[PDB]
């Protein structure tokens, strides 16, 4: 994503449809590499469930009310 | 014995490699493209059925 | 992100069908982030690539393709065209090309016969100059590579697949999008690690039949590295209205015998495709349910459901079930209890057969439910249009009964030919023993003397009654066997059909035939024996048809003008040789908007003798009988567009309210007209 | 009518009697589909929900609203959500992945309702087609249908615990722990389900009392492996709610997919080493994310897989023609030579003139054959165990060659090239018996017999048995009589071609499917030589250039005299000697292609292949080594016990001929050539890249490892119920079973089958060869015998399977938790008891309970009599020992004997039972049953439940067995007379679990408390958090460990380098 | 001995003949045309239900597509447009399964 | 002229190793079942060596 997105922002500054200068699908197997994410929390976690829902659903599970 | 006469017959058919070049294919497409009669209008008349020119 | 969905995606008309509804995705709201991608072109190559290559090659090429990375072909033409377009215009010259074919091509000369440039054009190749060239061979895994990286490629063919093909030169020279994180669409990859696949529908119930072998070629290696996700999932992870299409799903239910307050599964079973109209119609939930009411016989909803479907197989061994229609143990489904519905996706209900507008022949076995079913869909009449009348469809008996010796009364009879009988009673005890599954080589025996009878006076009796039959309109005519059918030659659609229940017990079942029970039963096996074997396709698939259109126009057309939206289109007669009136022949009913696109189709070149009577009619408005017989060519329904609800079926017969004297009656040579009011 | 409602019902039972499983068509285009591509099992299917298959479910609501105690004491009245239900009565029944958000469904359940309703049709499954009942079942396949329960109960749970969220605890009820979200529309249910410690204790009530026992700091996860920041945690360790069945049996399958775990860096190595440097591949190398890919596997299972492969393919060759196709067309796109028959008509057209420079290629050729019958017989190397490609009849001199002939003289020159690319192991005896034939009335030679004289067809040979005494012995044939043959058999002898081998593949990430040979090897029918160059320029020196030279010298010296050739003139004679002259130096390059390019492509193309090699060994010019069989086995023969033993005689023949054309063949040996510009490593690189890019081998492997986990599965469950060869350990024996045969062995084995395609999703052909013959004791073996007697065996060791373990050790752990499961254990006593007691009739008190070694007990077993009692007196039953006893006292039956007189015995006995003094002891050993719960403060009567059960008994079924428990109470109750019928004679309250679990304490009726035993790591201080009591206790709480390994494809982490 | 078949064309329709042999020539074309268009026929999939218990799409050929296309047609028969110039109202259609006498196959 | 030894003796190899419960039922159940049938016979058995 980020690649594509910087080398079509090279194409556009330099005003040439097709870059010279590139930063995706070179020749290196950089197929480890990372980024970050809005899919991890700060506790490695899955963000799939934002942590405001998560803490209102887990304190919404031990509420009480009145007796009748 | 009719089933299998047929069954025998169509797998050493197929089992050749004779059949299965582009010269075949376009012999055996080309065999009945004649200047005789085909009825050609049914065909024509059906295929607008379905809304191709 | 990326999602595929078994489905014909596209950015036009997508959007408004939504698809998402469709498979069961609640991403109703203001969500338009949700962006489609154009695969119908994708489709189209697929198919004709198909015709070249393999089949393996190339799908296991397609599916390694980064639908989120936009780029494109262009194609060149060869390389003699092409010199000819380098020479004239030759300011477009890559400077790949030689420099001395560049010095030779920017001279004015004729080039009728320059004897070095003939071997400078003879030695040159297109492969050098355009770096990425595909091939006239490419063995395609290579074109979607150069796809994936890259954002022109440059091919010499046509047969390419991935994205768009562009021209490169003039006309002359050859013979006759931006992104929303949710982009969707056909044909799965796995380029990205965020490419889904939405699961939740099977595969053997996918109808483009291309999709369907794009999703088992790729699934059946792909398995254990694609991500599944289902409509919820998806849910979750988001937050001229086309007639014949049908959002189809089936429920999971098992039978219970609730005797005194002791629940007990007892059997589980699958309805297979029920349509989500019926289901919204009847009120279908979650619960408990009878399904008899009374007498032992089918509440009839229940009835509906299972004749507007597929058939029902149990999910512990997946095979058919046939549900029984008698009362008596071993088994009795008098208590259902629906869990869960699943697989949901569109349909075509229009079947590929029915092009042209001609009548409707139904084969169906002996002991179904023939007259229960009419009785249930005689009464059906949505926006007062009647849409299968009693006096349209042909019992399966009728063309027996009008015989002086009467049919079954003949083959009454053919005890006597047996070597020896001597009663109806003693040759139903020599056929079938102590149940049924009778004897092979006696019923063997007694098909061998049946069969002359059906073939020397059935046959010609029914070519006779099939074409009196249809002189007189269009109607919905049964039968015990396509042979029937067959040997008397008859005209129309010939729709093979069955039912989801156990037909010999209703042979038991029901009293009063001529007969015992057992000779009815053992003439179902003598005409299920005259069969020529052949899929008889599940009688839900008439029924849906016949039902299903209706109850969508129905919202269309619920509260507007009912002058403005109908017509109705026969055969007519001038206002003279009365020594105007026109036969209806078909009731046509959709939006206001169609209607006037219909006004304007020919309906000219369609002709017929119709021959008008003097005979009266009970009904109550007065109207005399008619005939007509189309001569030439036969209505397509593509006039009728997918857009009205038309009816199948149609008596011929004229109206008089003027000057009320029937005379003479005539054959006029009349035309196809047209005919709606101002709207 | 009656009889015609007898008929009705007659056919309905026919018609349910159905078969579900039947084969009944031909089956050898999907045996084809089968061997050319094979479907992919589902390995890798991942759960996102708390792992368990237990669930509490309350049988009896309690009573909130009651006069003792205000409403407001209990926790409900509150609406303070519990983690278990607050009935009267609890109990725990079962029901597999009732808390899973799984991302692939099985189709396998073990789904049970609770014990107040009936599960009998859980128990009637398999081979009930006789029960006509829908609330019966067969007595005699109750552990048949209990193993087949067991294998669903074990393929619904091989999943893959996932990893998703925390969340810090911002409520003072527990310490700050994290809690794990799990997703779902309702989620706000599941904390209160998966944390019974998180949770106040107001009450004295049970819950609380246990939840005040437990322990406070063993919540949400204490365990994670953070590796990068900013990326998911690898794994973590969560407490909660799970239990230990299920919990092992996803230990054990994780266990088995890491012990399958490749990586790139080894996938570079291999495709590397198999691609034979022609094809770069890169891998990174930096910290990675922990990727999952389970491919590799170990040669046993490659090994088993190509038996089976050969078992199917065995005898057909419509099956075996496709591959060879397809070979032919990867030679296609591969390999550089390209034939040109036109050198062929250079060299002849220079000869000065029957006319020799117009036989071979213009005249005696097909016309329709082009070269791929060339390439066919190339690829047919890989499979002489199978394929035996031979040169087709009619290519022959058609009966008899006469030397004086010319065509002939072509004819055996063009047999002679030919033969040597051929596999059969009879191609040098028939060259020289065409030349043998061509010869007759010139010169002759001693035969074996007057079957096969000299004027026999070339073709009719070909088995061992028949080579000619004097082709073995050279001495025989005369040098004065027949020199020429003399000669001709001293060449054969000398100058044959010489096999010769590869080495292609590499079994670090493969495993190595060589049966008969060494591991990554490849033989080869000629002899293989490495180049020195990539531009090739041409050569002589190599066998195919040496055999032409030597059958062209001998055919000058055949040509050269006026003593074969009576009529021929000089000129004839001369133009014949400069054709076999040039044709001994036409510049051909596909012998050099052979020996030097041929085999690297073949080595090549083997490892990327989908039915591996399949070769026994060239062997030359010896009888002793010539191969006359290649067998399979897939099962013993008697008594006897020994692959080694019974491999000899239970083995069945495969293999089958495969024409081809001489024509053809010996064409293109003479007319090669590559193009003008050849440079051997671009060319190889290019056209070898393509095929390195997909991955199907990879699922191929998968499939593997799916085949042998389905036949051990098959071997160790059919030996559950059938004696067999195999060791295994049982523990089911207390179930009543059937006395098994052939028949319903097959059956219980397609039960098996069908729920192992089922699951894992995969649609054809596993376990079917092994099911077309007896299952009872199977085995898989292969052979191939010399010539000289001398046989070769192969029996793979069957590698472990943890399917089989984990169904072991399932049913090791039902055999101490039946309860659960619906089932009970013992037998039953009948007989009534009046009494205001409260006990429950699953726990009976011992003095009603009797036995064989009581004093007083009657005992029936076979042989009884009853006879009617006259006068008054009263009627006899006949005793086991012989003596007769009148209808009092307690008694022993057998549950068969019942069930053989059970309307017989109902009219004499039941009248006793009910009011009398008889009290009857049915032996059932294991039988399902169904509870009746009433109010203890009123009358009871079982006496409606127990007759219309013995009333039900019939001699193919018996209906569950109902019994009357009563309902506990929080306070006293004013007692009432109940009367019993039917109870049990051991406990089988291992399913009750709590009663009156919201109120202080229970004071009438069965009583217990929470089972503190199960919750071990809770109410143990001193317990380590990895505790489990598996055999005898499930523990329903525990530590459980979640993952977040990501599976991407192999294409997406080893790049190509284009 | 003289041997003739009277009504040769009317005698081979879809119970007996034409159905064995549809089946027939669609399961020996199977094992060496596996996915492989013919003349200019794709490589179409189809569901089948041949073996109890099982129903699964299956992939077929382009020689087996046609033998599909080639019985969906012989199992409904033929419609002859029949319009002859010897009586002037005559241009009915008729449908009969009697085997045609212009095919190639014939 | 072509080598069908394999083909026949691998047919040869099926039909021995075939399963059928028919000699067993010969063997263990006919002989129980004449000898039930046969006191019941209108003309009774009448055997030869
Ligand atoms: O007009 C037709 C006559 C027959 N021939 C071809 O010959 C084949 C058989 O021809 P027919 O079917 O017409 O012979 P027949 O039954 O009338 O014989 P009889 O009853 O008179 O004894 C058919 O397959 C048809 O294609 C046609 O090419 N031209």
């Amino acid at each position: 994503d980020e690649a594509d997105d910087a080398t079509k922002k090279q194409a556009k500054d330099t005003e040439k449809a097709k870059a010279q200068v590139t930063y995706s699908d070179t020749g290196i197997n950089n197929a480890n590499e990372l980024s970050r994410s809005g899919n991890v929390d700060n506790e490695g976690g899955s963000n799939q469930k934002p942590m405001s829902t998560r803490i209102a659903e887990a304190t919404s599970a031990i509420v009480s009310k009145h007796p009748a | 014995y009719l089933y299998r006469t047929w069954y025998l017959a169509a797998a050493r058919m197929a089992a050749q490699p004779r059949t299965w070049d582009p010269l075949f294919q376009a012999i055996m497409r080309s065999q009945y493209v004649t200047a005789r009669g085909g009825s050609g209008a049914t065909l024509r008349e059906s295929l607008y059925a379905i809304n191709v020119s | 992100a990326y999602i595929a969905v078994p489905a014909v995606v596209d950015s036009r008309s997508s959007e408004a069908i939504g698809l998402l509804e469709s498979f069961g995705v609640d991403a109703g709201s203001d969500a338009n982030d949700v962006s489609y991608q154009d695969h119908d072109y994708v489709v189209d190559q697929l198919q004709y690539m198909l015709d070249g290559y393999e089949a393996g090659d190339v799908i296991d090429a397609l599916v390694y393709r980064n639908w989120l990375h936009h780029s494109v072909y262009c194609l060149l033409p060869p390389k003699s065209q092409l010199l000819e377009y380098w020479k004239s215009n030759p300011s477009v010259i890559p400077d790949n090309v030689d420099r001395r074919l560049r010095k030779r091509l920017m001279l004015k000369k004729d080039l009728r016969k320059d004897d070095e440039y003939n071997q400078l054009a003879r030695a040159f190749k297109i492969s050098d100059v355009y770096a990425p060239l595909i091939s006239s061979t490419t063995s395609p895994m290579t074109m979607i590579q150069n796809l994936n990286q890259g954002e022109i490629v440059y091919t010499t063919t046509d047969r390419v697949i991935g994205a768009r093909v562009l021209l490169y030169a003039p006309r002359k020279y050859y013979a006759s999008v931006p992104h929303s994180r949710f982009n969707v669409g056909t044909f799965p990859s796995i380029a990205t690690p965020k490419c889904s696949v939405m699961s939740g529908v099977d595969i053997e119930s996918i109808p483009n039949e291309f999709i369907k072998l794009f999703y088992q070629r790729v699934k059946s290696i792909h398995a254990n590295i694609l991500n599944d996700i289902s409509p919820q999932i998806v849910s979750d992870m988001i937050n001229h209205v086309d007639v014949y299409r049908v959002d189809v799903v089936n429920v999971l239910f098992e039978v219970v015998d609730v005797a005194d307050g002791l629940r007990s599964v007892s059997r589980k079973l699958i309805m297979h495709t029920v349509p989500v109209c019926i289901l919204e119609l009847l009120g279908i939930e979650i619960a408990d349910y009878c399904i008899r009411q009374e007498d032992g016989m089918f509440t009839d909803w229940f009835l509906l459901l299972t004749m507007l479907s597929d058939g029902l197989t149990d999910r512990r061994t997946h095979c058919q079930y046939l549900i029984n229609p008698s009362s008596m143990p071993p088994d009795v489904i008098l208590n259902i209890s629906i869990t869960g519905f699943i697989n949901r996706h569109t349909i075509d209900v229009m079947p590929d057969v029915y092009d042209f507008i001609k009548p409707i022949g139904a084969v169906l076995p002996k002991g179904s439910f023939k007259s229960t079913i009419m009785r249930v869909l005689d009464s059906i009449s949505v926006l007062g249009v009647k849409i299968m009348p009693r006096a349209h469809v042909v019992d399966s008996d009728e063309v027996g009964e009008q015989m002086e010796p009467t049919f079954e009364h003949a083959v009454m009879e053919i005890y006597k030919g047996i070597a020896g009988v001597d009663s109806l009673d003693d040759l139903t005890k020599w056929v079938l023993n102590s149940d049924l599954v009778p004897h092979d080589d006696r019923l063997g025996q007694l098909f061998q003397a049946f069969l002359p009878l059906a073939k020397d006076l059935l046959a010609p009796m029914a070519r006779q009654f099939y074409d009196n039959s249809m002189s007189e309109g269009r109607l919905l005519t049964f039968a015990h066997a396509d042979s029937e059918l067959l040997n008397a030659n008859y005209f129309g659609h010939l729709l093979r059909l069955k039912i989801p229940y156990i037909t010999e017990v209703n042979l038991m079942i029901r009293k009063n035939r001529e007969g015992g029970e057992l000779f009815q039963l053992v003439l179902s096996y003598l005409y299920k024996m005259y069969a020529t074997s052949a899929q008889p396709k599940w009688f839900g698939s008439l029924l849906r048809l016949l039902i299903c259109p209706w109850l969508h126009m129905e919202k269309l057309i619920g509260e507007a003008d009912p002058a403005s939206t109908s017509a109705e289109i026969g055969w007519h007669v001038p206002r003279e040789q009365l020594m105007d009136g026109f036969i209806p022949y078909v009731s046509i009913r959709a939006p206001r908007l169609v209607i006037e696109e219909l006004m304007e189709k020919n309906w000219g070149q369609y002709h017929a003798q119709v021959i008008v009577t003097d005979q009266l009619v009970v009904g109550e408005p007065r109207r005399v009988s008619a005939k007509a017989v189309i001569k030439g060519n036969h209505l397509p329904v593509k006039l009728i567009s997918r857009f009205a609800c038309f009816t199948l079926t149609s008596k011929y017969e004229m109206r008089l309210p003027c000057g009320h004297s029937t005379g003479r009656g005539a054959a006029y040579n009349a035309r196809l007209a047209f005919r709606s009011d101002l709207a | 009518s009656s009889e015609i409602q007898r008929h009705i019902t007659e056919f309905i039972s026919s018609w349910q009697n159905h078969p579900i499983v039947q084969v009944s068509a031909d089956v050898e285009n999907r045996k084809t589909a089968q061997l050319l591509h094979a479907d992919t099992p589902r390995l890798v299917t991942w759960d996102a929900g708390l792992c368990t298959s237990f669930k509490i479910v309350p049988i009896v609501p309690a009573q909130v609203p009651q006069d003792v105690l205000a409403y407001t004491f209990f926790t409900s009245s509150y609406a303070i959500q519990s983690p278990f239900p607050e009935a009267a009565v609890s109990r725990i029944v079962v029901h597999t992945r009732w808390a899973s958000n799984v991302d692939f469904d099985r189709d396998s359940s073990v789904i049970m309702a609770p014990p107040t309703e009936n599960n009998i049709h859980l128990f009637k499954q398999l081979l009930n087609t006789e029960t006509l009942s829908v609330r019966g079942a067969n007595p005699l396949m109750f552990r048949a249908n209990v193993l087949h329960m067991l294998l669903e109960f074990v393929l619904d749970n091989l999943y893959l615990n996932r990893h998703t969220g925390f969340s810090q605890d911002h409520t003072p009820f527990t310490e700050g722990a994290n809690l794990r979200s799990l997703p779902g529309p309702d989620a706000e249910k599941w904390y209160s389900i998966m944390y019974p410690t998180r949770m106040g204790t107001p009450n004295v009530s049970k819950i609380c009392n246990f939840v005040a026992s437990c322990v406070r700091n063993r919540v949400g996860r204490f365990d994670r492996a953070q590796m990068m920041n900013g990326a998911m945690s690898e794994w973590v360790d969560v407490f909660e709610t799970s239990d230990a069945l299920t919990v092992s049996i996803r230990g054990r399958w994780m266990a088995r997919l890491a012990r399958m775990n490749i990586n790139p860096t080894e996938i570079e190595w291999a495709l590397t080493e198999c691609a034979q440097g022609y094809v770069t591949v890169t891998s990174p190398y930096a910290p990675s994310v922990n990727r999952l890919m389970p491919y590799r596997i170990s040669n046993a299972e490659r090994q088993i897989s190509q038996i089976i492969r050969v078992m199917n393919i065995g005898n057909n060759a419509t099956v075996i023609q496709p591959v060879l196709q397809d070979i032919s067309v990867l030679l296609q796109r591969i390999s550089p030579l390209q034939i040109d028959p036109t050198i062929i008509s250079n060299t002849m057209s220079t000869v000065s003139e029957l006319s020799p420079a117009s036989s071979i290629l213009g005249k005696l050729r097909p016309s329709n054959s082009d070269f791929s019958s060339f390439r066919v017989a190339l690829a047919g190397w890989l499979y002489n165990g199978v394929v035996t490609t031979v040169i087709d009849d009619s290519s022959y001199p058609k009966d008899g060659g006469s030397v004086t002939s010319l065509e002939n003289l072509w004819d055996f020159f063009i047999l002679a090239l030919a033969l040597p690319l051929t596999t059969d192991p009879c191609a040098p005896v028939k060259a020289f018996m065409t030349l043998a034939n061509m010869m007759v009335g010139f010169e002759t030679i001693p035969m074996d017999n007057q079957i096969y004289t000299q004027s026999r067809r070339a073709s009719a040979f070909s088995t061992p048995h028949t080579w000619p005494r004097c082709f073995m012995n050279i001495q025989l044939i005369s040098p004065i009589d027949a020199p020429i043959l003399r000669q001709w058999a001293e060449i054969i002898h000398r100058y044959w071609p010489n096999p010769s081998q590869i080495r292609y593949g590499t079994p670090n990430v493969f495993g190595s499917a060589n049966l008969f040979t060494p591991p990554e090897v490849l033989l080869l029918p000629i002899d293989h030589q490495p180049a020195n160059v990539t531009t090739p320029t041409l050569d002589f020196t190599n066998e195919l250039t040496n055999w032409r030279a030597r059958v062209c010298e001998l055919m000058k010296n055949l040509v050269d005299n006026q003593r074969y050739q009576p009529g021929w003139t000089q000129s004839l004679v001369s133009s014949m000697r400069g054709t076999l002259g040039k044709l001994k130096l036409i510049k051909s390059m596909t012998p050099m292609y052979l020996q030097q390019l041929a085999p690297v492509e073949l080595a090549v193309i083997a490892p990327m292949l989908p039915f591996p090699p399949f070769q026994v060994p060239y062997v030359r010019l010896d009888r002793d080594r010539v191969p006359t069989m290649v067998g399979v086995t897939r099962q013993s023969r008697d008594t006897i016990t020994q692959p080694a033993l019974s491999l000899s005689t239970t083995n069945t023949t495969v293999g089958v001929p495969l024409a081809l054309d001489a024509r053809a063949i010996t064409v293109a040996l003479l007319s090669g050539k590559y193009p003008p510009d050849l440079v051997t490593n671009v060319w190889y690189a290019d056209a070898i890249y393509p095929m390195y890019a997909d991955t199907e081998v990879f699922s191929n492997l998968q499939r593997d490892v799916i085949t042998c986990e389905a036949v051990q599965t098959l071997v160790t469950l059919v030996a559950q119920i059938s004696e067999t060869q195999y060791p295994v350990d049982r523990y089911l024996d207390w179930i009543p079973s059937l006395r098994a045969s052939a028949a319903t062995a097959a059956t219980f084995a397609e039960w098996v089958n069908t729920s192992m395609k089922t699951a894992f999703d995969l649609s054809d052909m596993l376990l079917e060869p092994l099911l077309s013959g007896d299952p009872r004791m199977t085995q898989l073996a292969i052979q191939y015998q010399q010539y000289n007697g001398r046989t070769f065996n192969v029996i793979p060791e069957m590698p472990g399977s943890v399917i089989a373990d984990c169904v072991q050790l399932t049913a090791e752990v039902f055999n101490h938790e039946y309860n659960l499961f619906g089932i009970a254990r013992g037998d039953i006593i009948i007989g009534r008891v009046q009494s205001t007691h409260l006990w429950s009739p699953l726990a009976p008190p011992p003095d009603l309970v009797f036995d064989r070694d009581t004093p007083g007990v009657h005992i029936f077993g076979r042989d009884c009599r009853i006879s009617f009692g006259m006068n008054g007196a009263a009627p006899m039953i006949r005793d086991e020992t012989g003596m007769m006893v009148p209808f009092e006292g307690n008694w022993i039956f057998p549950l068969a004997l019942w069930q053989m007189n059970t309307r017989y015995f109902n009219q004499q006995f039941d009248a006793w039972i009910k009011t009398g003094e008889l009290r009857i002891r049915i032996e059932m050993g294991a039988y399902p049953y169904m509870l009746h719960y009433y109010d203890p403060r009123q009358y009871a009567n079982a006496w409606n439940l127990t007759s219309a059960w013995l009333e039900e008994i019939t001699p193919t079924s018996i209906p569950s067995v109902p019994f009357m428990v009563p309902i506990s109470s929080d306070h006293d109750i004013s007692s009432a007379p109940a009367v019993q019928y039917i109870i049990s004679t051991e406990y089988n309250d291992r399913s009750l679990f709590c009663t009156n679990s919201s109120s202080p304490q229970t004071i009438a009726g069965p009583d217990k408390h929470i089972p503190v035993e199960r919750y071990n790591i809770l109410t143990n201080p001193d317990a380590p958090p990895t505790q489990i009591q598996l055999p005898e206790v499930v523990d329903l709480y525990n530590v459980v460990t979640r993952y977040a390994y990501e599976t991407p494809p192999i294409t997406a982490v080893v790049m190509g380098v284009p | 001995i003289n041997i003739d078949i009277s009504a040769c064309d009317a005698s081979i329709t879809w119970d007996f003949f034409l159905s064995v042999i549809m089946a027939a020539i669609h399961e020996g074309v199977a094992s060496s045309s596996i996915g492989k268009p013919f003349m200019g026929v794709p490589a179409s999939i189809v569901n089948d239900e041949s073996v109890v218990g099982v129903r699964a799409a299956r992939p077929i050929s382009g020689m087996q597509n046609m033998i599909q296309h080639l019985s969906k047609l012989y199992k409904r028969g033929f419609s002859y447009r029949v319009n002859d110039s010897f009586s002037p109202g005559n241009d009915f259609t008729h449908m009969t399964t009697t085997f045609p006498s212009g095919s190639t196959a014939t």
